[PDB]
């Protein structure tokens, strides 16, 4: 159908330039009106402007005219987002979404583009699982996990089993450390019978630091 | 420039009744004004148009008008799991402005949780580091207090709590607590433990393992 997918999440040094990207995939059509839209960790969101295909006037925004400049693409009707001269306020989640309400009546969002303006450089995380002790069963059942130390840049995405695990899966937000980095535990609860060589992995990936390792869970 | 503001930060009703969130604003649109909402740790969703209705929405299970210098939406949890927070937008006119949204804290039985405890990584102690982690998988509320204790020693400062959202099926919450200190103060010592004092629990329960087995 629709994907309206965007690039992965970056990080560059204050005074930088990036242009940002969101493909377009089933929305070919030139009479979609796509946004742009940022979003602070603080729970603020905004309107960052729009583009019409066919004659896009919209490319600004009181209060942000001069930070950021819309423009689009022609051979696969990618929009991009210019942003320079960026600072720690430009530190925010951006999106992508086409909805023609005169044409159509649903919409997509799309993945999500995270960026990180700070003077630190890229940073694999460090993944220590989580072995299932004899005291991790309560009542014939047991619970594992890992744990992801030291990213310095925000996103990661955490799977199991390759995106296939999703059963009693609770992912932790990144709570930050004294040494100035995040940390997060990725835990599931599972039957103590699937002692049995039943394997699990651990399929994290840190898109920044081109950071891919699946880790297994073993009992000690 | 037009505003508009929620008149509430934070939201919490039970299970089943009904909630009415309210969004004001300084100027007057009708039949304009769309509403979102950003599922937990994911994006948002085109929650209505023009005060009207939405594709794949509820069949009614939210509803709200208002136009002007007044607004609302009306949700009656009829099968309604659905926890995250919303927000509304001026679409009529630039800068197609938005709100400052409400969060919604769904109300649930207490709940105890269910308790493991992990020793580090056979791997962290090639670093010199050991990071223990005490797990609680379901429970409810949110306040709760937790101890740390090695072989009757007390831990203060040196562990750091990860709190998660909550979850859409159960209302269950789930906290990550993690004592970390170096191999050296690791190994220094045999029993670790971590005392639990829950709202919803009688007596406090120390969970604790010995290392070496």
């Amino acid at each position: 159908e629709v994907q309206l997918q965007q690039s992965g999440a970056e990080l560059v040094k204050p005074g930088a330039s990036v242009k940002l990207s969101c493909t377009a995939s089933g929305f070919n059509i030139k009479d979609t009106y796509i946004y742009w839209v940022r979003q602070r960790p603080e729970q603020g969101l905004e309107w960052i402007g729009r583009i019409d295909p066919a004659n896009g006037n919209t490319k600004y925004d009181p209060k942000v005219q001069g930070k950021a400049t819309i423009t689009a693409d022609t051979s696969s009707n990618t929009a991009y987002l210019q942003l320079s001269s960026l600072t720690f306020e430009d530190t925010a989640v951006y999106y992508c979404a086409l909805e023609h309400g005169y044409y159509d009546v649903m919409d997509y969002w799309g993945q999500g583009t995270s960026v990180t303006v700070s003077s630190a450089s890229t940073k694999g995380p460090s993944v220590f699982p989580l072995a299932p002790s004899s005291k991790s069963t309560s009542g014939g059942t047991a619970a594992l996990g890992c744990l992801v130390k030291d990213y310095f840049p925000e996103p990661v995405t955490v799977s199991w089993n390759s995106g296939a695990l999703t059963s009693g899966v609770h992912t932790f937000p990144a709570v930050l450390q004294s040494s100035g980095l995040y940390s997060l535990s990725s835990v599931v609860t599972v039957p103590s019978s699937s002692l049995g060589t039943q394997t699990y992995i651990c399929n994290v990936n840190h898109k920044p630091s081109n950071t891919k390792v699946d880790k297994r869970v073993e009992p000690k | 420039d037009i505003v508009m503001t929620q008149s509430q930060k934070f939201m919490s009703t039970s299970v089943g009744d009904r909630v009415s969130v309210t969004c004001k604003a300084s100027q007057n649109v009708d039949t304009n004004v769309a509403w979102y909402q950003k599922k937990p740790g994911q994006s948002p969703k085109a929650l209505i148009y023009s005060a009207s209705y939405r594709y794949s929405g509820v069949p009614d299970r939210f509803t709200g008008s208002g136009s002007g210098t007044d607004f609302t939406l009306t949700i009656s949890n009829v099968q309604s799991e659905d926890l995250a927070e919303y927000f509304c937008q001026q679409y009529n006119s630039y800068p197609y402005t938005f709100g400052g949204g409400t969060k919604l804290e769904i109300k649930r039985t207490v709940a105890a949780p269910s308790v493991f405890i992990f020793p580090p990584s056979d791997e962290q102690l090639k670093s010199g580091t050991a990071s223990v982690v005490c797990l609680l998988n379901n429970f409810y509320p949110r306040e709760a207090k937790v101890q740390w204790k090695v072989d009757n020693a007390l831990q203060s400062g040196n562990s750091q709590e990860s709190v998660t959202e909550q979850d859409s099926k159960d209302s269950t919450y789930s906290l990550s607590s993690t004592l970390t200190l170096s191999k050296a103060d690791y190994e220094k010592h045999k029993v670790y433990a971590c005392e639990v004092t829950h709202q919803g629990l009688s007596s406090p329960v120390t969970k604790s393992f010995n290392r070496g087995e």
